[PDB]
């Protein structure tokens, strides 16, 4: 159901006595404003709101047994929580009050917003596999989909910056709130009384990002210390996205931890198909020892290629699964598992760490 | 030792009515004119009392612009104080530019502390 | 740099090695008056 | 080949052509610099030199000297081509007033500015500018040599060439020259193309010393930057090369530098007890009569500044008593080779020689200097040392996080025991 | 004139009483051993020797006035000495002792190497122009000319692996003695009875390393705080640095400091023609803020092309003068400036900092 | 207090003299074993005063294995002293075990301490 400002509404039955209640902003996610200015506003959207402060609010909110998050994706900037089902009345009240009137004080934006975002952003990259996917975003998607995830002080951000963000941004047709244990009819009564029915019903200066524009056969390299990475990355359209999932099942994938498959055979090495509205990314990762690395690589290549289609179709069954398991709430997903055989030449190459190492994209 | 809350409290519980306004402020002007604190070159919130947690936090939240002019107001009272010397009127604080700056971050830091006492006390 | 101020009344008169002369003079004759002093006390 | 030419006019021409330069340049100077400004049209000296160097060079290379004293273009080209540089600054300078009445100085305003302001941003331009103006506050040598973004955006046509004027005349300017040419084809050549109007030398504005401390606490910098220094001997004077002896007794330290922890100055030993220094500099500034002799030092600690402030001008003590001879012998080598480095570019040579043939009206080779130096004993240095530093005024100046860098009263105290 | 070791010397006459003396081991730069090797060992050459301690020989330099550097360059690594003619025989012996027994011992290792090593790469990457160097070289040659030119940990060097980069280099024919104010035939006597007549007469196990394989059309971006920066590289023949020479010299370049060049128009502009034995570089960077530099660029690439012949012309003596002045003894060139046309239709691209603002290379 | 180097210099002038070798040697042998540290867990060099800044550098700069060897064998010492027990002749540090592991560096340290002060004396 929908509200008069065009906002999207869903609800659906849990199987435990948990309301998980998620807002997703469109598109206020990393790919939208300028680099950076979505994680600062993840970190904002619960510091503080013209009905309540950010003390009483994580102070009521932990009193009543919920949990509040705000997590920054690429295309949406998702505010979930999750609480019993006697709290619905006031968390959907509170996240009203999150997406209009919140208060942005620079206070907050030097103490807990710029502290926490660096941090962040330092603790994740740390990980190699994780600096390599956000550069191979970043060459793969050259704007939009390849800014990074978080914010770097290589691109400053002023608080106005996420003060103008929020707003223009985080307008009715922008926003859909999706419940697992929730009532569709209480759920919509609650946000029609709640602050959502204030909010702009389409915003005047939305960014309304540009095509998403592919490019594929670059490459790129990032000095690390520590444990190193190699990446291989394949833009998809949409209407791929079924067949690369089931490559990925027929490889192995981080969504299903499991021996035995072809790629687990190989130390460190993950595919995984980041999914979004229009355009994915086919990822296949090895991290590790650079030595290691070299060769795992090579040989996660060409297990991606040379995968026989009768094995693929075995592989239709655990894609299948591997599309339920990420169908959680905040980024539900309408994938047609095909099975087709998926391309792999129009590979992207990004080394992480001991690049005299690592090898080169000509050496696939 | 007293909140700044209560004592802004106080004053616009006194301000709100002109039966007492019309009475005060003229006395309250006089007296702040005669304080002198201003031909130190001094604003009122410089004297306020930092060494207390919550002035500090609110201190460390100032404005850039504000923190640095108020540094070298410190610093000019301080010059003068050691040379027992005044500012003339032209270079003393005009009563206009005692603008309470800052007076809203005290309150803020004065209401989280408020929350945090009432919420834990529950 | 910038413009330092104007310090000319404040300037001392008097010689560059002379003036820290009479300084040494008049501090060896504070701390010998305070070591005669002690001595009688 | 140091030989000197004087024109049908008072120009002279010094050139100091020497076979096997890597390449030669010619520069015409005219003795004034920020000495010979003030306030009001500070930095006209500067402008109006970039102006002049801006000018369209046939394949030549302009660039503009820019000092305190004196202030030229020198134009840079291969050796075979030098004579087409002589004719081309005559035609410049000739032409002065000519290119600097219809040049349009916005553009150059800017660029000048740009400098100025670049100059405040490097911590040690910014400590040094400031230090040579705090012990000169007062007078015109006080004035940057670049000058500031306010003096600058008013400066006017007009100031200029009242400038040119004043100063670019046949007695206030020598040219100056250096690499494989022929000195005769040259001087031929510019007494052929230059032409400039007459003038009395002005005169050189008088400056005085005066210890003073100048902070610019400034604490978002990373790292603490301080220089310490008295009045040095300057040029013209006979303790011109002890006062560059004696601070070469102390010499450089970098802490990140492979030399740090085996350099001979008594002071890189002392200071690395606790890290105490990142990197210091001495140096013996020296201006037409006056000299500032010190040291330029960058603090990486907060809380190690009063350390090094004491520890440095401690060893300064030891100028005057206690002073080995392996140090001067070692202090005149340094002096030596570092005298001789600074001459090894051709523009080098033409800077310094013009230089010298301005504000003092003779130059030394290497020869008369190597034999000057070596002449210097070690009681030579102490009695300079308690001349000029022993219990002498310090001029102080510190930008960032200057916090601990005590008063003045702490470290003057320190210049004696 | 040479030893039996093939050794080359090479010694000319100075203009000042200063012998500058330098020793350039061919192919022990950062382009031949392990990446970051040569910059470590360059801090060692001088630390230890058999005949003498680091401290000895650093007193006794200092007393004697001289001056003792190492630095590493692509090419060669070279030791430079500057000192008083009279000092000749010391240092000569002194650099014998360093190219052979040179101690290489752990405690400076982790004491003097490590620590200056990494000091010194810090303070280098610190200027966004040079990082973007760096990567330009990483990406212009995959290989060899492509190391970095100091040390990063994400490549770590153990200590025996310097001390095996020191042997099978540093052989008679892979060394060359320049010095200027020295005469050919003392220098030659001083070598002979020196520690070099004790050097291999070839490596046995030299790294030799291959074609230089340029790489064109290119690009990365490297996220950086602070001054942002964009440079373009055009790979280039030996034969032809004389042509780019001159055009750097008709826009600009850093070597030759002038005002009123095509390229000084614009804020912080500069180029500059890297050259090396079998390749080069010609390099345009703009660097300051991130928007003023995204405009900058491009206009700099609009100067580089477009550039008139016969305004070339002129910049023929100016490319001889710059010439002249980089033939500085420790890397002297033999470069035929010609005027002729230079294409830059070829370039690689590299942006530094504010990558949201900085441009990609599909806008030039 | 004694300096390495000059132990060192003395020890190696007793032993270029088998007339004196062939006398101290088993002397030496039997006063070490009777010494009593190696039954604590502790070589010779374990022993050596630490509290000096050549000696500090010394360490600083030993290996990471014999570092923690060292750690080690001096853990064990002090809890062998404080629990007043000692290892077995099994567990004991066998004569041949006393490597003098770290002489060269406390040696290397001297010499370069040495050299510093001779440099430095002229």
């Amino acid at each position: 159901s929908s509200i008069p400002n065009s906002v999207k509404i869903a609800a659906k039955e849990s199987a435990t006595d948990l309301t998980k209640l998620s807002v997703i902003i469109n598109n206020a996610g990393s790919k939208t404003g300028k680099s950076g200015v979505s994680h600062l506003l993840s970190k904002f959207t619960f510091l503080n709101n013209g009905a309540k402060s950010a003390l009483r609010f994580t102070r009521e909110s932990e009193l009543l047994g919920g949990t509040f998050e705000s997590k920054v994706t690429r295309d949406a900037l998702i505010l979930n929580t999750t609480f019993l089902k006697q709290d619905l009345p006031y968390y959907v009240e509170a996240l009203g009050n999150v997406v209009s009137n919140t208060q942005f004080a620079p206070h907050e934006f030097n103490e807990i917003v710029l502290p926490t975002a660096n941090a962040e952003t330092k603790l994740a990259n740390a990980n190699p596999a994780f600096k390599g996917v956000e550069k191979l975003h970043e060459i793969t998607f050259r704007r939009g989909l390849g800014n990074p995830l978080f914010y770097n002080e290589s691109t400053p951000i002023k608080l106005e910056e996420v003060a103008q963000f929020s707003k223009e941004q985080f307008s009715g047709e922008n926003i859909s709130i999706v419940a697992e244990g929730a009532n569709e009819e209480d759920l919509t009564k609650f946000v029609s009384e709640s602050a959502f029915c204030y909010l702009p019903s389409s915003s005047s200066n939305g960014a309304k990002a540009l095509p998403t524009n592919t490019f594929t056969g670059q490459e790129a390299r990032v000095p690390s210390s520590g444990a190193s990475s190699a990446l291989i990355g394949i833009p998809v359209k949409p209407a791929d996205f079924g067949k690369y999932e089931v490559l990925s099942a027929a490889i192995g994938t981080s969504t299903l931890p499991s021996t035995s498959t072809p790629l687990a055979q190989i130390p460190g090495a993950t595919s995984h198909l980041y999914k979004y509205q229009d355009a994915g990314l086919f990822v296949i990762s090895v991290s590790g020892e650079a030595s290691q690395v070299a060769q795992g690589i090579k040989q996660a290549k060409s297990v991606a290629e040379s995968v026989s289609s009768s094995a693929l179709s075995e592989a239709v069954k655990a894609a299948e699964l591997s599309v339920a398991l990420q169908s959680t709430v905040d980024s539900p997903l309408n994938v047609k598992v095909v099975a087709e055989e998926a391309p792999i030449s129009k590979f992207n190459y990004v080394a992480v760490g001991d690049l005299d190492v690592l090898p080169y994209a000509d050496e696939l | 030792v007293q909140s700044m809350t209560s004592v802004v409290k106080a004053a616009n519980f006194i301000l709100a009515r002109p039966t007492l306004s019309k009475i005060i402020t003229p006395l309250a002007q006089k007296f702040t004119a005669y304080a002198g604190y201003r031909e130190m070159g001094l604003k009122f919130n410089d004297l306020l009392l930092e060494e207390t947690p919550i002035m500090q936090t609110a201190i460390k939240r100032l404005p850039s612009e504000l923190n640095y002019s108020r540094n070298f107001r410190i610093l000019t009272a301080h010059q003068l104080a050691l040379s027992h010397q005044l500012l003339p009127a032209e270079k003393a604080v005009k009563p206009e530019e005692d603008d309470n700056y800052l007076i809203p971050y005290i309150l803020e830091a004065e209401k989280e502390a408020f929350e945090k006492a009432e919420l834990d006390n529950i | 740099n910038y413009q330092q101020p104007d310090y000319s009344s404040y300037l001392n008169n008097k010689s560059g090695q002379g003036s820290r002369n009479f300084t040494y003079f008049m501090v060896g004759s504070m701390g010998l008056l305070s070591a005669a002093g002690a001595k009688s006390t | 080949g140091v030989k000197y030419t004087t024109l049908s006019n008072g120009v002279t021409v010094a050139t100091e052509t020497n076979p096997a330069a890597k390449t030669s340049s010619v520069g015409l100077f005219f003795g004034a610099g920020s000495r010979s400004e003030h306030s009001h049209s500070n930095g006209i000296s500067a402008l109006t030199t970039n102006v002049l160097a801006s000018q369209s060079a046939k394949g030549s290379l302009l660039t503009a000297k820019n000092d305190r004293e004196f202030n030229g273009i020198i134009a840079q080209t291969t050796n075979d081509n030098i004579t087409e540089a002589g004719k081309l600054i005559a035609s410049i300078a000739s032409n002065a007033v000519d290119i600097v009445e219809k040049t349009d100085l916005t553009k150059h305003k800017q660029y000048l500015s740009a400098q100025a302001s670049a100059v405040e941003a490097d911590p040690k331009s910014k400590v040094l500018s400031h230090l040579y103006s705090s012990a000169f506050q007062g007078y015109s040598l006080a004035l940057p040599t670049l000058g500031t973004t306010e003096s600058v955006e008013n400066l006017e046509n007009q100031d200029s060439l009242r400038h040119l004027a004043k100063h670019l005349v046949n007695n206030n300017t020598v040219i100056a020259a250096s690499g494989n040419f022929d000195h005769d084809k040259l001087a031929d050549a510019i007494e052929a193309n230059l032409k400039i109007a007459e003038g009395v030398k002005p005169e050189i504005k008088p400056a005085s010393f005066l210890g003073s401390e100048v902070r610019m606490r400034d604490d978002t910098l990373p790292k603490a930057y301080i220089s310490i220094a008295v009045h040095g001997e300057g040029l013209n004077s006979p303790n011109y090369y002890l006062a560059k002896v004696a601070a070469a007794i102390y010499g450089d330290f970098y802490l990140h530098s492979t030399i740090a922890k085996f350099t001979s100055p008594k002071l890189a030993s002392i200071v690395q007890e606790y890290n105490i220094v990142e990197s210091y500099n001495h140096y013996s500034k020296s201006f037409s009569d006056t000299g500032i002799w010190g040291y330029y030092a960058e603090i990486a600690d907060k809380f190690t500044v009063d350390d090094f402030t004491h520890f440095s001008l401690k060893e300064w003590n030891r100028l005057s008593i206690s002073i080995s001879e392996a140090e001067v012998a070692r202090a005149k080598a340094q002096v030596k080779t570092a005298l001789a480095k600074e001459l090894a570019n051709s523009f080098a040579v033409t800077s310094d020689i013009a230089e010298k043939v301005l504000l003092v009206g003779h130059r030394q080779s290497l020869r008369e200097a190597f034999e000057k130096i070596d002449a210097i004993k070690v009681n030579d240095v102490k009695e300079w040392g308690k001349s000029k530093v022993w219990d002498r005024d310090i001029v102080i100046s510190g930008t960032g996080l200057i916090e601990d860098l005590l008063d003045y009263n702490r470290n003057r105290n320190e210049m004696a025991m």
